């Protein structure tokens, strides 16, 4: 259905500006999806379904498939049209705390298009509430005048989540004055609460202490080296030998598929 | 080209961005503009220059002198043509290409160096043409055009490395290897500095040492310096030119930060405002700070804030965020200790991690053999 | 090499707002801090 | 009726899938017996030695 | 509500009944269905009433963990008659918030529990004494059975390693 | 003929399936004989010997 798919591109584009209903095209528009590439329909169509799937803050799927869609369609133009999918790309990339800037692309279009969003898209990493809250609305015209300010009004409350995620990738234990005052949040309640929510995840460990009022911590985050190694990488040995073992099957069966005819 | 117009026209970087030093650069640029047919370079870069009052005065003379020398080189080229000879036509077209490099036009010099590039009787003359494209490629700061002729003309030498020809190509390797951030392979290039000499074509000897002292001082560790430069008499002879380099070498090797931080402002100011060395000034600073922190922190397991604050001569509030950003971002050592306001690390990176250095190649190799499974039947 | 541009762009761009160089300020921060 | 063409049709298709499993056993016997002839040819070669 | 024909006009109480549905899902610890349900609700029907953005802001405050904003924001709800239902929500999440804040990893002092916990009414100190079943010291809460588990004797993992070796001879040598 | 191909084919199913453990026996035994004869022809090479040119 090539022509029907091209009609679906203009119908979905007509549903792009203001439809916001997901009862039919979501879970009903999904079809068998035959071979419909056109060498451009992946870029524009994947950009369309990614713009539709950009309201629920997709972190895993739309990232890889929309970045790949940005890597697609190099025939005619990859600069004048990819600036918007790159704009929304970095906009949805800075939500995860790690925002990759323009590194491998050198063109004088994404630079000028990204100049107003540059200072803030770098300001997300540090995560300053009071200053950057005024910096955004200070000169903010286009990125906040894009419409309904939904993702940016959610970003204003996502600064603390990207900041506490930067703390998750940073040191684990939390202090009462140094890092609590550094993060502009002096409250021992939600500090120990969120840190406890990071302890129950299982990826890290921490502790709490109260002697004279300050929160102490042994901050022993030493790796499993010389600390129960057999139980540490036992499942690593079993799993690696299972994958490499089925890889041995994957190097024993193709020889059978070779000698099968002779 | 090989004339001083490469350096005089190369000072346009410090002539353009900073407004304080834009007086001497326009002084010797305007004064030296009557040399080497500097009309087209400063006319193209006229936006970063003065008004058009005195500009249109000499243009009428340079535009007719360019046509006079051009038609004289055309007459000499026509006189050398239709005659039995190889070096005469190569010297005529080669000289015309040299003048077209003096004016700064790579179109007629592109087709000229293409014709004389096809008339190369030997491979050495061809490599000389390659160098003639590199001397202007430094000014044009192109990336692939300077690596194509050297990648193709690099192999099939069969005549051995000369004293300043192969060493000159090694100097070019220092140029494009200092431009790029590749250091582990560029630390071996400047080993042949004994055979180097004062070459006014591209870079002076003092400028070559001044440029290699950064990649050698930062891109090398203590054993590499003690083996390469400290054991060698090169820096021992050339240290008497500038007494500052001896301070930045004996201070870094001696681990004295009290004079290193007080005198580091000269390295910060001198590091920028350069043609090819300015855009990379941020990598040498961070790399040198993390290199010094790994140097002092290597032989020191636990470190109190007193000996550290008195040793570095800076407040604790700054090194706190320094180590805070360089433990996660830099990834130099393990978790830091702050229970008694004393930096105390463990660094178990030898016993178990020495065997765990292959787990990265095991996971990437695991995905690669999964791709090998993807190649099966398809 | 574009691999190093992630860290160089991380610290370089991170310091683009304030305290870009900071090396010239240590000479004034020695006596005050 | 509509059984020999539908019931015996899907049963005959399942019998074709059984013929596919017997094709996996078949060509496994083929390549296993050719490799068996290779090892038998090498051991017979050192027997000739 | 979920129909193919879009000709059905949207009722004024549709967002209210869906608000009670989100209240039930968040009350029954089904916040995952809320996370996967946040896709269909942003239809931008009103977007100016506090009740439209109330469930997402209260759930986002629940993810942030700031409980003082909810208590101080209790008087911000309008005369809408679901304030008692919000109190029921606090009654069904007080066990999760109070249960997570009183995990007692190493030790916690009562001077903080006076602020985090509810008023001086002895409901938590009575119900939690028969629910958690811990010891009551001199105006302090002690924590036992914390990181006290003894490591293995390396006997069972050696047996399962032997069985794994048997499986290695099996799978590595099965066709032979 | 049409319906008899199933039950008649079952004889080929058993005749071809019975060869599995057989080819297992051959591939597990002929390599044991391969190392037997391999070590028998390998042990012929003795240390005491004469050196020629």
């Amino acid at each position: 259905a090539d022509g029907q798919a091209t009609l679906l591109n203009l119908l979905l584009r007509n549903y792009l500006h203001y439809s916001l209903y997901d009862q039919a095209e979501k879970l009903v528009s999904k079809s068998v999806f035959p071979e419909q590439a056109n060498n451009n329909e992946w870029a524009r169509y994947l950009y369309y379904t990614g713009r539709i799937k950009a309201i629920q803050l997709e972190y895993s799927e739309a990232r890889r498939t929309m970045t790949n869609a940005l890597r697609k369609a190099p025939q005619h133009t990859a600069v004048g049209f990819k600036q918007t999918v790159h704009k929304l790309l970095i906009v949805v990339e800075l939500l995860l705390g790690e925002i990759p800037d323009r590194l491998q692309f050198r063109q004088p279009s994404l630079k000028r298009s990204l100049m107003p969003y540059f200072l803030l898209t770098q300001a997300v990493r540090t995560g300053n509430l009071a200053k950057f809250n005024q910096v955004l609305d200070q000169f903010g015209e286009k990125f906040q005048a894009d419409g309904t300010y939904t993702l940016i009004i959610r970003l204003r409350h996502n600064v603390i989540k990207t900041g506490v995620r930067m703390i998750s990738l940073s040191y684990s234990r939390i202090s009462l004055a140094d890092i609590a005052q550094k993060l502009q949040l002096d409250s021992p309640e939600d500090a120990e609460f969120i840190v406890a929510k990071a302890i129950r995840d299982g990826v890290i460990e921490a502790s709490i202490n109260h002697e004279k009022g300050y929160v102490q911590s042994k901050e022993m985050i030493d790796i499993y080296s010389t600390r129960e190694p057999q139980l540490a990488f036992h499942q690593r040995i079993s799993f690696c030998l299972d994958i490499h073992n089925m890889s041995v099957k994957a190097m024993r069966f193709p020889p059978k598929s070779y000698n099968k005819d002779l | 080209p090989k004339n001083p117009d490469l350096r005089i026209a190369q000072l346009r970087f410090l002539l353009s961005l900073p407004e304080h030093r834009g007086d001497a650069a326009v002084r010797d640029e305007l004064m030296a503009a009557v040399r080497d047919n500097n009309m087209a370079p400063y006319y193209e870069a006229l936006c970063k220059s003065l008004d058009w009052q005195i500009d249109v005065d000499l243009l009428n003379k340079m535009k007719k002198a360019n046509e006079d020398e051009l038609k004289r080189l055309d007459e000499e080229l026509e006189d050398a043509e239709k005659n039995l000879g190889e070096s005469e036509i190569r010297d005529a077209m080669m000289a015309k290409a040299e003048y077209l490099c003096r004016i700064g036009d790579k179109e007629g010099a592109l087709t000229a160096f293409r014709k004389t590039y096809d008339k190369t009787v030997a491979l050495g003359h061809r490599l000389d043409i390659v160098f003639y494209l590199l001397r202007i490629g430094l000014f044009y700061m192109d990336n692939d055009l300077i690596t194509r002729n050297t990648e193709k003309a690099k192999s099939l030498i069969e005549e051995g490395g000369d004293w300043d020809r192969r060493n000159r190509l090694k100097v070019y390797q220092g140029l494009y290897c200092v431009a790029i951030r590749d250091f582990k392979q560029a630390a071996e290039l400047f080993l042949d500095t004994v055979s180097t000499f004062t070459s006014y074509e591209l870079m002076d000897y003092k400028t070559f040492v001044t440029y290699t002292v950064y990649v050698s001082m930062i891109a090398l560790e203590r054993p590499d310096l003690r083996e390469k430069v400290i054991k060698g008499a090169e820096i021992l002879e050339v240290l008497h030119s500038l007494p500052a380099v001896r301070q930045y070498l004996f201070s870094l090797y001696e681990c004295r930060y009290s004079v290193f931080f007080q005198s580091l402002a000269v390295v910060e100011q001198e590091m920028k405002k350069d043609w090819l060395f300015a855009p990379h000034y941020r990598y040498y600073v961070r790399e040198m700070r993390i290199h010094a922190y790994s140097q002092l922190l290597e032989s020191y397991r636990s470190l109190t804030l007193g000996y550290m604050a008195e040793a570095f001569g800076v407040g604790v509030e700054f090194i706190d965020q320094e180590l805070s950003r360089f433990i996660a971002a830099g990834r130099l050592h393990c978790k830091i200790d702050k229970v008694n306001e004393i930096v105390e690390t463990n660094r178990p990176d030898s016993k178990n991690w020495q065997y765990q250095e292959t787990i990265k190649k095991g996971d990437l190799l695991l995905n690669r053999v999964q791709k090998l499974s993807r190649v099966i039947n398809m | 090499v574009w691999e190093d541009n992630w860290d160089d762009d991380n610290v370089e761009d991170d310091f683009s707002n304030q305290l870009r160089a900071e090396l010239e300020k240590h000479g004034y921060k020695m006596e005050t801090s | 009726l509509e059984e020999g063409k539908a019931g015996s049709g899907l049963r005959q298709y399942y019998l074709s899938k059984i013929e596919e499993l017997q094709l996996i056993v078949n060509d496994k016997s083929q390549n296993l017996r050719r490799l068996q002839a290779q090892r038998n040819e090498l051991n017979a070669k050192v027997r000739l030695l | 509500y979920f129909d193919y024909k879009e000709q059905l006009p949207e009722s004024a109480y549709m967002h209210q009944l869906l608000g009670l549905n989100l209240l039930f899902l968040l009350s029954q610890n089904r916040v995952a269905e809320f996370h996967t349900e946040l896709e269909r609700l942003p239809a931008k029907d009103i977007q100016t009433n506090v009740y439209i953005k109330h469930p997402v802001s209260l759930e986002q405050y629940l993810m942030e963990g700031s409980y003082n904003k909810v208590f101080l924001a209790k008087g911000n709800i309008p005369a809408e008659s679901y304030t008692f239902f919000i109190d029921i929500l606090l009654d069904t999440i007080r066990d999760e918030i109070a249960g997570c804040i009183e995990k007692a990893y190493e030790k916690i002092l009562f001077t903080e529990a006076t602020r985090i916990l509810f008023f001086n009414t002895p409901k938590k100190m009575t119900d939690y004494a028969k629910k958690r079943g811990w010891v009551l010291g001199p105006n302090n809460y002690y924590s036992f059975a914390s990181q006290q588990q003894k490591p293995e004797d390396t006997t069972i993992p050696s047996t399962e390693l032997a069985k794994q070796v048997i499986e290695y001879a099996r799978q590595l040598e099965m066709i032979v | 003929d049409l319906y008899s191909r199933y039950k008649k084919l079952q004889q080929e199913l058993e005749f071809l399936e019975v060869q599995e453990e057989y080819i297992k026996d051959e591939q597990k035994n002929l390599k044991k004989e391969f190392l037997h004869a391999q070590e028998e022809v390998k042990r012929i090479q003795s240390i005491p010997l004469v050196i020629g040119q």
